RNA sequence: CCUCCGAACGGUAAGA
């Protein structure tokens, strides 16, 4: 139960990876509707890795237990 | 004072910059690939004479069946450290390929002896240049020495042959 | 004076001969490298979280060792011996150097299957550039063999030994992102399986550079696990990376030792595998004992964990903690100027000098001064 | 209807408007970083620790007091120019264990600094430079006649 | 509890974007990598596994799957510097660049791999999808040239060339070469 | 620190006003083997540097319609070409616009 | 010509415009002439650090619109 | 031509 609860609310890559910025590079400002919003090192073609992200399955959304026995 | 000229450093400003340049020279790549590609006919005339000339052709196709290499390299130890007939295998030393470095030759034995030399001392080592001390932090070295004309190093004589003034002239 | 918090630094005052460069380098000197300086630098750099260019891909440590034995598919794509030399320095004179065939590991822990490939010398014909060839044909062969099994045999995760192909790896498996291609912190002895005679045999002596497939868990699989056997296996490789001759005659604990020709390792039973592993990790820590003057009694158990899997971090005099009480009077000024006399105990500006000027330092240098007259240049 | 604005030259003539990464980075900690240079640098939004604590079941007390970490590493980062005597004209404050002086009370600036320099830093730094300069006088003592 | 958002979000932002490289004409005002060498998977132990080749995939699949477009696409310079002779390698570096919406310098880059490799055929009918129009008519035309002239290359031509008053010329010319394909003699039949 | 990008540390705020920087803001200096050198941007006697206004970087609507009328007739040409030649406009053709 | 605002925080505040060529001995005269004290029974402290009277203004880096601490002798 | 030059506080480390 702690390692499966430690995976769903750990830092994935990607989340990792938003969390940073570069330095010095400016980025367009995506997303009209709130500006500061801002991905990090996800498509910046900054500092990354060569390959896109995977997301990871952990975080999937899933419905509760009574939720699903109402469904 | 009366401050000097000074260039403002513009990341955006170089990136279009650069961007400009970049299609200015791919314009002139397409330019020059098009005159290239110009010189030479796109043919890549008849029907019935063309059968004919098919049928020539086939008949003329019938009638027609009836350790020098590593002169350079270096290596990242010390030639002393190898021992006299004992045949040593060396690795190439891990390199990122976005780096422009000469190619080193090493042997993972000799490195791991080498850093377990090094902590001893590290150990041992219990608290000249102009503040030596710090010449491993500033320059951040292992001995090395290249590989001569046919994958040859001959070097030890001339240290022996040193060795040997030295004690004749302690003698 | 020192500005710290722009990094600058000046002298004003009265100069004497020899005094004006020599200050000027050493003040170059000292603010590009000094121990407190450093601290301070770091000290910002993590209060202000700005880094340096080195985004950390996951990274296979001794911490996260445990998770290398899930049930996924895991290689360990290995390229340490994919240039290969010999050399030996004859006791007469110069030294020989005779390049030899590479290989490429591609070795998988859960089935043991050791995908070998095979590198002529000719490919090294006329190439300036040795390790970037060597990196991306590593790469593109292990594109190439990813390719031929089916999706349930294909990665889930690739681990490199070598941290200088990560980013060919991630090129050559662009049409692959599910793969996550890791680093690896501690130094798996995958070098060594080539020091056994039977790959030495094969490679040394071959040409026409051809894949081969291998299983390094001989019969191990009838009767222990996969992770057991991968266990087992470190523990071999490692003794081999360390003697590769004492590990020799350890492997034969009897000499009949039916080492068939139909695999590698010899035919012994578990409960003899128990003995020979203790003696094989008794043999990998005499010998770090003997190389880092250290004591094999005196080991933890997780000293033992990395001497195994990897290495360990050392610690050099550049490196420094700077994160009985002695009372020193000193002519001071109190807060508004008034020269007074104080006794501090705090121990901050107490560390003496005692350099080349001192009765005991020129004391000390003059004890075997008589060992010194041997060599009279006269 | 597409993004009917584009900002990148607004962007550009403000930092041409600034000075450049030259005229901008010194009103900044960047120097005292000691970075070679700002090319291949990136930030953190949110640290470690700030991350790991932003879902952990925290008073409304304790998650005040932990939004506050991005204000602090901003004052800490334009420190140079915030606290100069030139802006907030008045007394200046030296901390007690250090060379910084306080041009007003900043405290999202007084406790990065107060972490910055624990452990007796100043004084270090200061000994260190003292044993440095005493070691490169002692090498050279046969021709500077000391 | 607070627990922050999925990934999935993320993805989905950074892969708006990455648009496209061309348009269907028919929307109004309002509406890669190698696979050149594998290896037959099949007592001793000693397994030279005979490998075959299916020299690339040419129909382009993967698409904005690139992170650190500037480091892929130095890492390919790299490659063909160091194996220059590798013809997929050439076909990424013009696909990456093609990807970006950087269409010239794409073209380019292929027009160097076709002189650099050759004795290849998927950097041929890549060059071709790349040039537009009488440039790709030239660039068959030289891959018809040099290549042995018996490929695929030849109903390429055939497909991008014209109407029937010059396919039939670039058939006959075609089964003027190798005449024994079926697929050229059915090509001119009809 | 207001108006300067969040990428260089700065909150990075859009200006309507008529904010000035002062000539003393635009200066600084650099250590080196010979000492240390002083720059500045606004060296002379210039006028006094305004941060830029937003307004002058936005297209006013009357511009952006007529721009759009020619740029979608210009379009509708091209997409007949496309159609006459059997291709897709590659990114290339609409380019300029 | 420069601005410096000397401050006594009993209550003093005076602003004096001055040159930075200027030593504090003329910047001490200013002051004299704006708050009545002799300009040598005048003291401008930085929280500890008495300012000199032959040191020129620039050498101080006292810049335009910096306070000086106001103090007497 | 333009001459209206303001101030104090919100700036206490808590201890020994």
């Amino acid at each position: 139960r702690y390692r499966k609860m430690k995976e769903r609310l750990g830092l994935t890559e990607i989340r990792k990876q938003a969390n940073r910025m570069s330095f010095g590079e400016i980025e367009e400002d995506a997303y009209q509707e709130d500006l500061g919003f801002s991905l990090g090192h996800l498509g910046k073609s900054g500092s990354g890795r060569v390959r896109q992200t995977q997301v990871n399955e952990a975080t999937k959304a899933r419905i509760s237990k009574t939720l699903q026995r109402t469904l | 004072e009366e401050p000097v000229t000074a260039d403002v450093i513009n990341p955006m400003a170089l990136r279009q910059r650069e961007e400009l340049r970049e299609k200015l020279a791919a314009a002139k790549e397409k330019r020059l690939l098009n005159q290239k590609l110009g010189k030479i006919k796109t043919l890549g005339d008849d029907t019935a004479a063309w059968i004919e000339r098919s049928r020539q052709l086939q008949k003329e196709k019938d009638l027609a069946e009836k350790a020098r290499d590593l002169q350079g390299l270096t290596v990242e130890h010390a030639i002393d450290s190898f021992r006299e007939g004992e045949t040593m295998i060396l690795t190439l030393k891990d390199k990122g390929v976005l780096q422009e470095e000469e190619d080193v030759l090493v042997n993972v034995n000799l490195v791991d002896k080498e850093r377990a030399e090094k902590n001893v001392e590290l150990r041992k080592k219990k608290p000249r240049s102009i503040l030596s001390k710090y010449d491993e932090e500033l320059e951040g070295r292992p001995h090395s020495f290249r590989l001569e004309q046919g994958g040859t190093a001959d070097g030890l004589r001339e240290r022996e042959l040193e060795e040997i003034r030295a004690k004749l002239r302690l003698q | 004076a020192i500005d710290l918090a722009y990094n600058l630094h000046s002298a004003y005052g009265n100069w004497f001969p020899g005094s004006k460069p020599l200050i000027q380098q050493a003040m170059a000197k000292i603010m590009k490298a000094n121990p407190a300086l450093y601290v301070l630098r770091e000290r910002i750099r993590k209060g202000l979280q700005l880094y340096s260019s080195e985004p950390t891909e996951p990274y296979l440590s001794s911490q996260n060792y445990g998770e290398l034995f899930s049930n996924q598919i895991i290689w360990f794509v290995d390229d340490t011996n994919v240039y290969r030399v010999t050399i030996h320095k004859t006791f007469e004179g110069n030294l020989t150097t005779k390049p030899i065939n590479g290989a490429i590991f591609i070795f998988n822990p859960r089935t043991g299957q050791l995908f070998l490939k095979i590198i002529h010398t000719s490919v090294w014909a006329g190439q300036k550039r040795l390790g970037q060839l060597a990196k991306w044909k590593t790469a593109e062969e292990v594109a190439a063999l990813i390719r031929s099994l089916p999706v349930e045999e294909q990665p889930k995760q690739i681990i490199v030994t070598r941290k200088g192909m990560l980013d060919p790896l991630e090129v050559h498996l662009l049409d692959f992102p599910n793969i996550v291609i890791k680093g690896s912190e501690l130094q798996l002895p995958f070098q060594a399986c080539l020091k056994v005679e039977k790959f030495g045999d094969l490679i040394l002596k071959a040409t026409e550079p051809q894949m081969v497939l291998f299983n390094l868990y001989d019969d191990w699989l009838k009767t222990i696990s996969s992770y057991t056997a991968f266990s087992r296996l470190i523990l071999i490789l490692r003794a081999l990376h360390v003697n590769n001759d004492r590990a020799k005659v350890i492997l034969k604990p009897d000499k009949t030792t039916i080492t068939e020709p139909h695999h590698i390792w010899p035919t012994l039973t578990d409960e003899e595998w128990i003995k020979v592993e203790v003696q094989l990790k008794d043999l990998i820590l005499a010998d770090y004992g003997k190389k880092n003057n250290v004591n094999v009694a005196s080991l933890t158990q997780s000293e033992i964990r990395d001497i195994i899997l990897g290495m360990e971090i050392s610690a050099p005099s550049q490196q420094r903690q700077q994160i009985q009480l002695t009372a020193t009077q000193t002519r001071t000024v109190n807060k508004h100027g008034d020269e007074i006399i104080t006794s501090t105990t705090s121990n901050y500006e107490t560390q003496t000098f005692s350099s080349k000027t001192e009765w005991r330092v020129r004391a000390i240098s003059a004890a075997n001064l008589h060992l010194r007259t041997n060599h009279i240049y006269v | 209807d597409g993004k009917l604005w584009n900002l990148n030259n607004y962007r550009t003539d403000m930092i041409q408007a600034l000075g450049g990464v030259e005229g901008i980075l010194e009103h900044t900690l960047f120097k005292g970083t000691y970075f070679p240079t700002w090319e291949g640098l990136f930030w953190e939004k949110a640290s470690g620790f700030e991350e790991s604590m932003k879902w952990k079941k925290l008073t409304n007390a304790q998650r005040s007091g932990l939004n506050q970490i991005p204000n602090r590493r901003f004052t800490l980062w334009w420190s140079p120019t915030i606290n100069r005597a030139n802006v907030y004209v008045g007394f200046q404050v030296q901390l007690d264990l250090t060379g910084i002086f306080m041009h007003g009370k900043i405290p999202t600036l007084k406790i990065s600094l107060i972490q910055i320099f624990r452990a007796h830093l100043w004084q270090k730094i200061h000994e260190s430079i003292v044993m440095d300069l005493c070691q490169v006088f002692d090498q050279e003592l046969d021709a500077l006649e000391i | 509890k607070l627990t922050p958002v999925p990934d999935s979000f993320f993805a989905k932002h950074l892969q708006t974007g990455e648009n496209h490289t061309s348009v269907d004409p028919r929307q109004t005002q309002f509406g890669r990598n190698t696979l050149m060498d594998m290896r037959l998977s099949q007592q001793t132990v000693v397994d030279p596994k005979g490998y075959l080749t299916d020299l690339n995939s040419m129909i382009p699949t993967h698409g904005g799957d690139i992170n650190d477009i500037k480091k892929a696409r130095l890492l390919l310079k790299s490659v063909r510097e160091t194996n220059p002779h590798h013809p997929p390698a050439w076909i990424a570096s013009a696909r990456l660049e093609e990807v970006t919406g950087k269409l010239q310098v794409a073209r380019n880059l292929i027009m160097k791999g076709t002189e650099m490799c050759p004795k290849s055929e998927d950097v041929w009918l890549e060059a071709a999808r790349l040039q537009p129009g009488d440039t790709a008519k030239a660039v068959v035309a030289q891959a018809v040239r040099h290549l042995p002239q018996s490929v695929r290359i030849y109903i390429r031509a055939a497909e991008l060339e014209t109407d029937i008053r010059a396919k039939k010329r670039v058939l006959r010319k075609a089964l003027e070469h190798v005449p024994n394909s079926v697929r050229l003699w059915k090509a001119a039949v009809e | 620190v207001f108006y300067t990008p969040k990428e260089l540390g700065g909150l990075g705020m859009l200006s309507m006003g008529h904010v000035l920087i002062p000539q003393s803001d635009l200066r600084w200096s650099k250590q080196t083997d010979v000492g240390i050198t002083h720059f500045r941007s606004g060296m002379s006697h210039e006028e006094d540097q305004l941060i830029p206004n937003l307004y002058r970087y936005i297209q006013p609507w009357e511009s952006e319609f007529i721009d759009s009328q020619r740029v979608w007739a210009e379009y509708a040409l091209k997409r007949q070409e496309a159609i006459a030649q059997n291709r897709r406009l590659t990114l290339e053709d609409l380019e300029d616009s | 010509m420069i601005e410096v605002v000397c401050n006594d925080r009993l209550g003093k505040k005076v602003r004096v415009k001055c040159n930075t060529d200027d030593t504090i001995g003329d910047l001490k005269k200013l002051i004299a002439a704006q708050t009545g004290t002799r300009w040598n029974k005048i003291v401008l402290k930085k929280w500890y650090t008495i300012f000199k009277d032959h040191v020129s203004l620039g050498d101080y880096e006292i810049h335009d619109g910096m306070n000086l601490e106001l103090y007497y002798q």
